[PDB]
């Protein structure tokens, strides 16, 4: 194809269509710079060649030249205002840039021009999901399902991304099939390297009896992945394991990256090795026994590495809440609550069970200042109106007279001169004050005091004050929260929440501007459900530490059934906040119930929507019961396995050895569910 | 967060 094309150019250099076709093929091959040369020839030969501009824009996009891509799409549309593809491509630039209203407008233009346009319709559907625009929602869902069905039948890559497929009422069969098609994109890409299969280790002799485990991630740095597992590499037992971390991203300068680089036995920066064949060779050279895929179909993934099968056992872990659908992945690390044996068919991988939950979080290490708290009695005694946290909080409390200890142990500071000064700082919006030599910080001002503490890179070194007044929350009412991105909400979920709010007069729902353009849509739908504006309170997204800390102000978290809080679920639990959940069928919809089961709070898991409402309302109205459940969460976040990274790592190690012994005995992968 | 950045889980390009 390429050698034939080049000959056609050696024969006839002024062949615009040919240049543009040769560029496209080169693009597919990953030879982006070479492709650029030919697109440029095409547009010189014919200044009105809109298709070439559009395709050139695609190439620039892949080269990470977003502004250049936008310029190309813009020229294409100027040359041909009715060019539907170019409008859709422009919309994608707007989308990826975070400008959803502009994306929506451009996709709508694309669909006006070409009503049968799966990529544009499905991308528009995701935009609408992001901002909670549920206009014609039921019909939209039906159309998405119909589009996927048609594309699968016709052997075309589906327009619904596998990560997004969790959000739509697709069958498990369809969801797995979408994932499988993406798996195949990877196989096709590496097939062209014509690399032979790798010879894999058959024992642990060359590694001195240690199992060599490779963790592959684009998220070793400031990203949820590291916020969950950054302690795990350093907790592996060096007598039995040798840990290799393979980074798909450059060093972002954060302490998260520092920690993993310092604690892994080996750290390899594959961001410096763009070729998947060479990168796979490097992994194979290291002698990895179990290679762990921490991306799945998420940003930064290089699943081509796994398609090349450099290791004898390859497992999905933690980073992607779904199946890879890919034959080159052997196992998915999960648990009996998240992925009961009954639904093994939803997954291409064999199930490998951790004993409690597969979920983990680094909160005990990142946010140890939240292990204990004190309150200020600004009047009964509340545990979530005015809260103090700090490594040195006990010493501060010991410097005060008349501190009362409330038992069920929560220290309570009485309304005195000290308490007034703390409250005045908050009311005045002051950054910090000093009391008895101790540093007392306004929890809204962490970035001005220590920006590394604000992001979770360092433990705060001051005592922090958190109050309902900082966020405009009522002092005399129940606060239900949900701190997820708004895309996780659907009409049925908001209706449930409205039903709860109507049954609990003295209550509000606390949501985030995530993004802010979703706020007006949620508010309109709430109003249509008969809830006045003041029943729902919005706050901005906050730095990581403030986000986890402020969860202490809520009474109850109402989890999203469509796709649960994952990281976000761990965050809320660490603050001691009960979370009500309704597990569904997909992995993404069952994570919160798995977290709660490990924690030991079965009473917070609902079997259906009526039970979810009833549980939420009981917590909001039976105040002794609320005190009991909050007490249970507060204690069990410490005593349960949920946040115990050492225990988790040890259980992971047991699982790895089971996988290895199974392979070493000559067996192909099978479920590890006992 | 406004004035900073809050990384989240998101899909890869296709
Ligand atoms: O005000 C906020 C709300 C959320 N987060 C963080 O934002 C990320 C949200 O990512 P994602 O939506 O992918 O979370 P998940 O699906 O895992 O719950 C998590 O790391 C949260 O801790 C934050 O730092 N500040
Ligand atoms: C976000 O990332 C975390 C850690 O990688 C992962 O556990 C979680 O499932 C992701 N969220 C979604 C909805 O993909």
């Amino acid at each position: 194809a390429v050698r034939l094309y080049r000959k056609a150019l050696e024969v006839f250099p002024e062949f615009a269509a040919a240049h543009s076709n040769l560029a496209s093929v080169l693009q597919q091959q990953g030879k982006l710079q070479e492709a650029l040369m030919h697109y440029k020839e095409a547009i010189r030969i014919s200044p009105t060649f809109a298709d070439a501009y559009s395709n050139m824009g695609n190439t620039l996009k892949e080269m990470q030249d977003v502004q250049g891509a936008l310029q190309c799409y813009t020229r294409a549309i100027q040359i041909n205002p009715a060019f539907a593809d170019a409008h859709s491509n422009l919309a994608s630039i707007h989308k990826d840039s975070g400008n959803i209203p502009e994306a929506i407008a451009s996709y709508r233009t694309a669909l006006k021009l070409k009503p049968d346009f799966p990529d544009a319709y499905c991308n528009l559907a995701h935009c609408l999901q992001i901002v909670c625009d549920w206009t014609d929602y039921d019909e939209r869902m039906k159309k998405l399902v119909s589009i996927v069905a048609d594309q699968l039948e016709k052997n075309r890559l589906p327009s619904v991304h596998p990560h997004h497929s969790m959000l739509y009422p697709l069958s498990h069969g369809f969801r797995k099939a979408i994932a499988e098609r993406h798996g195949n994109l990877c196989l096709d890409k590496i097939n062209v390297l014509h690399k032979p299969p790798y010879e894999h280790p058959k024992d642990l002799k060359l590694s001195d009896g240690r199992l060599r485990v490779g963790y592959v991630s684009s998220d070793f740095g400031n990203h949820p992945t590291s916020h969950l597992m950054q302690s795990i590499p350093g907790m592996h037992n060096p007598d039995k394991f040798e840990v290799f971390c393979y980074a798909l991203s450059p060093d972002d300068g954060t302490n998260f990256r520092v920690k993993v680089m310092a604690e892994a036995n080996h750290f390899i920066d594959l961001s410096q090795i763009p070729c998947n064949g060479k990168a796979a060779d490097r992994i194979h050279q290291d002698g990895i026994h179990i290679l762990v895929n921490m991306n799945g179909y998420t940003k930064g993934a290089r699943n081509e590495l796994f398609a090349l099968r450099p290791a004898p056992i390859q497992a999905m872990w933690l980073g992607y809440p779904g199946t890879s659908g890919a034959l080159f992945m052997d196992y998915i690390i999960t648990d009996q609550e998240t992925s009961p044996a009954e639904v093994a068919e939803q997954y291409s991988e064999k199930l490998a069970y951790m004993p409690h939950t597969f979920f983990i979080g680094d909160h005990a290490n990142m946010f140890p200042h939240l292990k204990k708290k004190a309150v200020i009695d600004f009047k009964h005694i509340y545990d979530n109106r005015i809260v103090l946290n700090g490594i040195d909080l006990k010493a501060f409390l010991d410097s005060l007279p008349d501190v009362k200890i409330v038992k069920m142990n929560m220290p309570v500071i009485p309304m005195n001169t000290i308490a007034e000064a703390v409250i005045e700082m908050i009311n005045r919006g002051q950054i910090q004050i000093t009391i008895n030599g101790f540093s007392i910080s306004n929890g809204l001002a962490t970035t001005q005091i220590n920006n590394k503490a604000a992001t979770g890179e360092e433990v705060p070194r001051t005592i922090i004050v958190t109050t309902r007044s900082q966020y405009g929350l009522p002092e005399d009412a129940i606060v239900y929260c949900n701190f997820n991105q708004l895309y996780k909400i659907d009409p049925s979920t908001l209706q449930m929440w409205a039903n709860i709010l109507k049954r609990v007069p003295n209550s509000v729902l606390w949501l985030l501007r995530f993004p802010a353009v979703g706020e007006p849509n949620i508010q309109q739908y709430a109003q249509n459900m008969g809830l006045p504006q003041n029943r729902i309170i919005f706050s901005p997204v906050a730095p990581k530490e403030e986000h986890v800390r402020r969860g202490q102000l809520a009474d109850v978290c109402l989890d999203t059934p469509l796709c649960n809080g994952h990281t976000t679920g761990m965050d809320v639990l660490w603050a001691g906040t009960p979370m009500v959940t309704m597990p569904g069928e997909t992995l993404a919809s069952r994570v919160a119930a798995s977290q709660l089961t490990c924690l030991g709070c079965l009473e917070l898991i609902a079997k259906n929507r009526q039970e979810y409402e009833d549980i939420a309302v009981k917590l909001g109205t039976d105040l002794e019961y609320l005190k009991k459940v909050r007490g249970k969460v507060w204690k069990q976040r410490i005593s349960s396995p949920l946040f115990n990274t050492k225990q988790y790592t040890m259980e992971l190690e047991r699982l790895y050895l089971q996988m290895w012994e199974h392979y070493a005995a000559g067996n192909k992968p099978d479920h590890m569910i006992k | 967060y406004p004035g900073g950045s809050t990384p989240v889980s998101s899909a890869n390009m296709m």
